[PDB]
RNA sequence: AAAA
RNA sequence: AAAA
């Protein structure tokens, strides 16, 4: 076995270590690893400091000096306890927290700690730092960044989702290539999650989480780890106990319907109706609301379930009905719309309309097409 | 004298010792924040002191001076005189100071998390101050003073229909269907406004759509307020479309602030103070 | 019982390495000594040959359809044969025509790995086992543009089919039921349009029109790709 | 609907 | 329906 810190060589409680000046054992290494060790070198290196990567072949370059009790003192140099380590080369799936950011640097350095803080509830060896010395991902590589506002141009959002998006996830799994990725999702803009998810796909396993802003913290509001009940259809209306679906038809001649998403606080159907009869033509629609409790989605519970019943309304009303092109104008939450990108996929003829706060009439604009993300 | 930093040392797990110890191992953190003469403001800010000590008592201003480096100012949105009603001072007001305090102040407590206190003096100014700084501050909006608004999703609750109403009323007026603007007097404060803001809207707008919601127990908890004025105006924007919003609201410090919180920059709302001036427009806060 | 896993990708190089090294994992869990570089060492059937691959997106024309199935998929599972095919493909249609031309996995995506679910005279034959329902759009299509009014619906738990089980139930069922309209009625030509997962698909080809559904088309949808006998 |  |  060989590793390498700024290399040295680990043979199969003796963990003697030869070097030029005076062989010596560090017995404590082998009982930290587990296993007897006679370790090479090459060169002669001053200063204890090649200790690290020993100990990690024993359990990409290391740094550090190793302590009898485990922790870890002063390329990977940033890590301090033993299990953190043990954690970053023996598991199966990388956390991979990105964080859909646009504004100022400060918030978005902010926003990533909160989301390594909820990382390491559920992965406590789990740090930025680390990662970044492990696998090389940075935080703006995690992040969906831009300065400022987003324009309210669907060029610029196109190229938004262009430039970074379309293949952000394809690289960062291209990066952790051996391991399987256990995507963490947060982020802000609500109707980028749309084709955020919808470049995700269905085929990713994913955290998608919500912060609970009582406490700061995320929480994980879809699982989709450990997913076809993401694509659960079977969900008959009769059986409908999350969300709350109504399908107009007034002119079915045209193939045309809007999809009307409204599961957060702020209405969107009024200015999302005038927009379709107004701007758009049409008649047609499939309205998606709450049950009981709207505008608040329990982040403690799973919210698996108003995914799977606004599919199954979805695909009810492609029933009996041939759809040329679906509009979509949503309020939800960032992670909802997230899912429901990752569920819908770019399988239907969805524009999607954002609502910018910051414009002139009309604030709508079709930012993008869900068919069309592939192209 | 080297002992403390020591005593540091010994305590730490990631006038008194238990003011050392917590503030060495606690998580959240407390900031007392006043938008506000000077000796005033003084008061104001000890009061706030001793308000955050209630439920924290190892917290100190000097202390948090000494720890974190955010003295008294930094925690103050301070300025002399009488608040012109010119937008300009309005505006400046807030690009100065109350646009990145937040910002600079978590940046300051980088790795612990943040509960904000903040209290308030101007009424109409609070809702610029609260979508400044968002629904997703875990903050504590007090009011002797009195913590009215918990937020440590709730406060965005919309299912509340106008039957089930148990504290506020709501009459959405509509007159000119084909016009996109609504008017939204809140009526919780002293003073009713509903006149003067029916006159200016038809004199001075040309708005016929308006929105009317209408002294409070201090001691409850504040958000069923917030969560049926949110509902109203999100049942308001049900079967119409509005492309403009205007306050003409008296309530308390507290509400105004939460409802700038709730409500955020999403809406196109600009906030006409009342002595009428488009002091900040929400969609221009950021 | 030699391994041979071929998928169906169409897109970029590094997914089409990312599926099938998922694929490799799921043969390497039923037989170990088995891998890519050993199936190149071996056989010599490299990563390319056992991927139905296509740079880009299909294009919605039928001779490319035709292209596809004749330069490689008819040549695919017959000349790259004792051996037991393990098939996951990425088109849904298109397994139609690979399985007309063994294990049938299809992927489950919260631990991400597969699992081994297999192992007039006009009518529209439907089946709709997926999540998007292809009831209203292949009907509206046979009305308008191929004159079908007969119709041949095959449809539980919709939109989760356990993919931890054998889905040979589906596949027997299907076929009892298309071999009880042969009998009943005598059909010239058969029209078949389907939502359906890819393993399910290739399963029905191993057991006559074809019509796809493109995201990234104008109307009409669907067009008889191809003829299932041809 | 710009961490709902 | 382009790993359902």
């Amino acid at each position: 076995k060989i590793g390498l810190f700024p290399k040295v060589f680990v043979y199969k409680p003796i963990a003697l270590a030869i070097l030029g000046d005076k062989i010596e054992n560090f017995s404590y290494l082998a009982q930290l690893g587990k296993q007897n060790c006679l370790i090479g070198f090459n060169k002669n290196i001053q200063g204890n400091s090649w200790q690290l990567a020993v100990l990690a072949t024993l359990l990409i370059a290391y740094s550090g000096i190793v302590l009898p009790s485990g922790e870890i003192i002063t390329l990977v140099h940033r890590i301090k306890k033993i299990e953190q380590l043990d954690a970053w080369l023996n598991t199966e799936t990388i956390p991979l927290p990105v964080i859909q950011y646009q504004g100022e640097e400060n918030e978005l350095k902010r926003w990533q700690k909160a989301m390594e803080q909820k990382v390491q509830e559920k992965f406590s060896w789990f740090s930025y730092e680390l990662l970044e010395d492990f696998y090389g991902i940075t935080n703006s590589d995690l992040a969906i960044f831009g300065n400022g506002i987003l324009p309210f141009e669907a060029n610029a959002w196109q190229k938004l989702l262009q430039e970074q998006v379309k293949d952000k996830f394809k690289l960062l799994e291209d990066k952790v290539m051996p391991k399987k990725v256990l995507w963490f999702y947060a982020g802000q803009i609500s109707t980028l999650q749309l084709g955020i998810g919808a470049l995700f796909g269905f085929k990713r396993a994913v955290s998608i989480l919500q912060m609970e802003f009582s406490n700061t913290t995320y929480h994980e509001v879809f699982i989709l780890y450990g997913a076809r009940q993401l694509k659960n259809v079977s969900v008959k209306k009769e059986d409908y106990q999350y969300i709350q679906s109504e399908l107009l038809i007034n002119e079915p001649h045209k193939n045309e319907l809007g999809f009307i998403i409204y599961l957060g606080s702020h209405n969107p159907i009024g200015e999302a109706k005038a927009y379709c009869q107004k701007q758009l033509q049409i008649n047609n629609f499939l309205i998606i609301q709450a049950r009981e409790n709207q505008g608040v989605m329990e982040t403690s519970q799973n919210w698996l379930p108003y995914l799977q019943e606004i599919n199954s309304a979805l695909n009810t009303a492609r029933q009996e009905y041939h759809w040329e092109r679906i509009h979509l104008f949503q309020t939800a939450p960032t992670a909802l719309c997230m899912a429901l990108g990752i569920a819908v996929g770019h399988f239907l003829p969805v524009d999607v309309y954002h609502y910018q706060f910051n414009a002139e009439e009309p604030k709508y604009r079709c930012v993008f097409s869900l068919d069309k993300m592939l192209n | 004298s080297w002992q403390l930093a020591v005593l540091a040392t010994l305590l730490v797990k990631d006038k008194k010792i238990e003011q050392l110890d917590a503030w060495l191992n606690t998580e959240t953190i407390p900031l007392p924040v006043i938008q506000y003469e000077e000796n005033e403001l003084k008061r104001w800010q000890k009061a706030m002191e001793q308000k955050v000590q209630e439920k924290f008592s190892w917290f100190s201003y000097e202390l948090l001076e000494d720890f974190y480096g955010i003295t008294n100012s930094d925690l103050a949105i301070f300025g002399n005189g009488i608040l012109p009603f010119e937008a300009n001072a309005w505006q400046k007001l807030l690009q100065e100071q109350v646009k990145d305090k937040f910002k600079l102040l978590e940046d300051k407590v980088m790795p612990k998390k943040v509960l904000w206190f903040y209290a308030g003096q101007i009424s109409t100014l609070q809702l610029g101050i609260g979508a400044l700084f968002g629904f997703k501050r875990a903050v504590s909006i007090l009011q002797t003073y009195h913590e009215v608004f918990i937020l440590y999703r709730q406060l965005k609750n919309v299912s509340v229909k106008k039957e089930d109403y148990q504290y506020i009323q709501s009459e959405l007026l509509i007159n000119e269907p084909h016009k996109n603007e609504l008017g939204f007097i809140i009526y919780l404060g002293s003073h009713n406004p509903i006149g003067e803001a029916k006159a200016y809207c038809q004199k001075q707008l040309q708005i016929n759509n308006f929105l009317i919601i209408q002294v409070m127990e201090t001691s409850q908890n504040w958000l069923p307020y917030l969560q049926e004025i949110n509902s109203a105006l999100n049942t308001a924007r049900q079967e119409y479309h509005w492309e403009r919003i205007h306050l003409f609201q008296t309530a308390p410090t507290a509400l105004c602030m939460a409802l700038g919180i709730a409500v955020g920059h999403f809406l196109p709302v600009d906030v006409y103070h009342y002595q009428y001036r488009c002091v900040f427009s929400l969609d221009k806060m950021l």
